[PDB]
RNA sequence: AUCCUUAUGCACGGGAAAUACGCAUAUCAGUGAGGAUUCGUCCGAGAUUGUGUUUUUGCUGGUUGAA
């Protein structure tokens, strides 16, 4: 998104793109990103075109990898009523798939100690992002 | 943090009784930042209350300033002085923490800012 | 190619001589390979302790 | 003066069984009042 | 037979605290209580509820007054 250019210095769709194109971006996240940009993002055209190209390539590869992972997860979910039925019963199939996928197999998951399971699928705990809930539940995930 | 509400009859609220252990830490931070800020001139001359002026003194100073501008009381040419006062309403009560945190990260070490945010 | 075996060997070595730093180093290296990519920091800490 | 609730009362009368009445859940303090009392009192046990 | 480690039981001695210490025909708890975290993970034993005392329990000594 950052690279894109064209109308990006004022506002493309700049703050529009984040919410839509990078689907994950929540308002809080976006605000902090904006703040960072205002302070530390140098916004001088990329060190070299070569560098830019490389970054693009990386993005393409990374994205592909992510997609593959997602597909795998989906497959696991589809299967898991056969794979890890008890777990599914306890929780729900999608959740089970997510857990199991993260682990590796079912065996891997089993090997994982219970206290850790909690914080699987947690969004990387940022210092700046607020945490305390009315719940008192530190993990989420 | 517990909030015993106050008893200023005309309008109540609020008193936040923070944990005694944390309080020390908070206190130190308050002392340090304020010291540091004063050293480094974070806050402009215009912000009050200063350490120098007792509020009546401050008022007096303000009055003097108002008097002691160039040709302020002249209204021959159709001049108009205007002394806008206002309460910045709900200022403390709608400080967004993310934004606040970011702002702090300009003026303090980020860890400190983070801590502050957490405490709030 | 065999990494599980290596790990086992390392463990055995540790059991026999715990304080030996080379064994610890080897273990660390193995960990870095990225089968676990976890229990990594803890392992490091343990190594340091020993 | 007690006009808004009369209908409700009537409805209640119509509906309830004896068994139901017998098995009312003898109620627990949702706002954990006694605990609070114990705590504050302990703190300010003079 | 001598020396040492561990736990416990009895005790000499010394120290701190009792806002602490219990008790329960309770409810739940290493088949996870409660917590940490740099977020990768880590520690791992009580928690809940009820309730009894809690500026104190048991015993002594003195002066005094009372008269």
């Amino acid at each position: 998104i950052l690279e894109n250019e064209n109308y990006s210095k004022n506002e493309s769709d700049e703050l529009f793109f984040h919410l839509e194109n990078k689907a994950k971006l929540t308002r809080e996240q976006i605000l902090v990103l904006t703040m960072s940009m205002k302070t530390s993002f140098k916004n001088k055209e990329p060190l070299d075109i070569k560098t830019r190209t490389q970054i693009l390539e990386a993005n393409s590869i990374l994205e592909n990898l992510w997609k593959l992972q997602e597909d795998i997860g989906q497959y696991i979910a589809s299967k898991i009523s056969i794979i890890a039925p008890n777990v599914c019963f306890l929780v729900g199939p999608e959740i089970a798939a997510q857990l199991i996928a993260h682990a590796g197999g079912v065996l891997e998951f089993s090997r994982i100690p219970s206290c850790n399971i909690a914080s699987i699928g947690k969004n990387k705990h940022l210092s700046h992002e607020l945490h305390t809930l009315e719940s008192g539940v530190r993990q989420e995930g | 943090v517990d909030i015993t509400m106050m008893e200023n009859y005309q309008n109540i609220s609020p008193v936040y009784s923070v944990d005694p252990l944390e309080k020390i830490t908070d206190a130190y931070l308050d002392q340090y930042l304020w010291y540091e800020a004063d050293q480094r001139k974070l806050f402009p001359n215009w912000i009050k209350p200063s350490d120098s002026e007792i509020p009546p003194l401050l008022v007096y100073k303000w009055t003097q300033g108002i008097n002691n501008l160039s040709e302020i009381w002249d209204v021959s040419r159709g001049q108009s002085a205007v002394l806008l006062e206002t309460t910045l309403g709900e200022m403390a009560e709608k400080i967004d923490f993310t934004l606040l945190n970011r702002l702090l990260r300009l003026i303090v070490d980020p860890n400190i800012a983070d801590y502050i945010t957490a405490k709030n | 190619g065999n990494l599980d075996q290596a790990e086992l060997l390392v463990t055995q070595a540790l059991q026999k001589f715990p304080s030996n730093a080379l064994l610890w180093v080897e273990q660390i290296k193995l960990f870095k390979h990225g089968n676990k990519s976890s229990l990594k920091k803890t392992i490091f800490q343990d190594a340091l302790r020993r | 003066g007690n006009v808004d609730l009369n209908k409700l009362t009537e409805e209640r009368e119509k509906l309830l069984q004896s068994q139901i009445d017998e098995n009312l859940a003898q109620l627990t303090k949702n706002a954990s009042n006694p605990i609070q009392v114990n705590k504050p009192n302990a703190a300010t046990d003079a």
